[PDB]
């Protein structure tokens, strides 16, 4: 599973997610990656999110949109919303994984509850950071 | 102001099984793709084109379980899925269960921009793509020895 | 609060002008029988999950409603059926999209939920999973009705106009 | 499209949605009906929602889950949430249709912005109500 979120110089947010799914997958299974609000969501009023982990749980908790809803309706910070969803609600359902999120203010979060998440980020005209482990 | 984050998946990663030479390969790929994305954003490209290109590169990179280097299903096939969403319009495109398209994220983007639909699945998604001029690929192009060995291990 | 059921058979351009009381009464009697089935089940202590499963199974079975038997037709004069079921207790969910050979998509969706580790299955993959679990394979023409075919012929005529 | 929502004697909420899609549909197209949080959603702590309408807008707006989030995070009543989603947001986005919803307090709502929605509801051991038009 791979993903990208971006805030551009004009204040627009976008997200994308792509996957081959899981090793030994039952043919016909669909995880969170292609489902709007589960594995992918973007809204200029809130946040761009791409998810990765136990796809069944990201669907049942609508992880991507839940970040957006907590911020939009709840008034939570990007950091509060990410902590709630990734660190509390997903594990409560037996979910593991993480996501990348950029809010309308260009705040960035890359939460995960797993041992690893292949990830990288950087501000435009600035030096990028990569990451594997915590 | 402008900023990009990317990921190549969570949960698949264990220090005790990784070599440092594998870690470096991943750091290089992640760093090269986020940089492509940064240059695009500095040059005034849209968030939509930027996330599209970033995910296209992650698809093309055999290190990542998307497009080339996709995991295998129980039937030793590849079934690919992708979504893209524009925060300005709430417009979104998505394909699920595609086998004969090289870049799912570009198929998802074709559904968004060249259909009234959000989500297309299976042969119908592929026929829609082909009709709009997207190339049909043989499904073996995504197959990698590393992923195939992981399938045999899982059994 | 009090146990309760709501059902729908779809929102859209339902034109009082066009309809006769006699046509309307076919819809009202179908809706009334189905909701009464669900109320009876709720009164007997049946689960919300089994009540919504059964109400939607009956709406599928009823040719008046665009689900299972009486499904609208694709551009290709085929039927592609989709369904979802979700349990507010466990937050488990089951869903199928683009199935043509399963009589009751809501029962396949429930089967995904109960007899797989998964939430969503599509296409032939969904059909093979349900067959393997012992759900029957049907001919795609069992859903076909004259009223929906005539609606496809009218949409085609409009398109050329 | 068709759907049911229920609150049982034990306080469980559930929701189911089924469809044949739309007349003259492009083969492979998927509407809100089978998508958790779009055409179908149920959570004991909030609501059971089944939707019907312009599938692309109910996906993009995550109509079913949005009802849940508006109530839980926004503190809206079921009636306020249904008005917001069905009578304001979905029409602004260019969508039409309706939904059925039961909250954890046994309130029931059958909003729609179309001419008709085929519908019925009834409390256990009470007389049912049926309806077609506004
Ligand atoms: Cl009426
Ligand atoms: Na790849
Ligand atoms: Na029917």
């Amino acid at each position: 599973t791979v993903g990208a979120v971006a805030l551009d110089l004009d204040g627009n947010l976008a997200a994308a997610t792509s996957t081959g799914g899981i090793t030994n997958k039952l043919p016909g299974r669909v995880g969170d990656s292609p489902l709007v609000g589960a594995g992918c969501y973007a809204n200029n009023a809130s946040v761009a999110v791409s998810c990765t982990g136990t796809g069944e749980v990201f669907i049942r908790a609508l992880a991507a949109y839940d970040i957006a809803a907590l911020m939009d309706y709840g008034g939570l910070s990007l950091a509060e919303a990410c902590e709630r969803v990734v660190m509390e609600k997903l594990p409560a359902l037996g979910g593991s994984g993480g996501l990348i999120a950029i809010d309308h203010e260009g705040n960035v979060a890359l939460p995960f509850n797993t041992e690893g998440m292949y990830r990288a980020w950087g501000y435009a005209g600035d030096t990028p950071t990569t990451g594997i482990y915590r | 102001k402008a900023v990009i984050a990317i990921h190549g998946g969570a949960g698949a990663i264990s220090r005790a099984q990784m070599s440092l030479q594998q870690e470096l390969r991943y750091i290089e790929a992640l760093s090269a793709i986020v940089e492509t994305g940064q240059k695009m954003l500095e040059a005034g490209e849209s968030a939509l084109d930027v996330v599209t290109e970033a995910v296209r590169l992650l698809e093309e990179c055999p290190l990542f379980n998307a497009g080339i280097g996709a995991v295998f299903t129980r039937d030793e096939t590849h079934e690919l899925d992708a979504c893209v969403m524009d925060g300005n319009t709430l417009k979104a495109g998505a394909v699920a269960g595609v086998s004969h398209l090289r870049n799912p994220v570009l198929a998802a983007r074709l559904v968004m921009e060249q259909s009234p639909h959000v989500m297309m699945i299976g042969e119908g998604a592929e026929n829609f793509a082909f009709a709009r001029g997207m190339e049909r690929v043989s499904p073996e192009i995504f197959s990698t020895s590393l992923r195939y060995e992981q399938l045999l291990a899982a059994r």
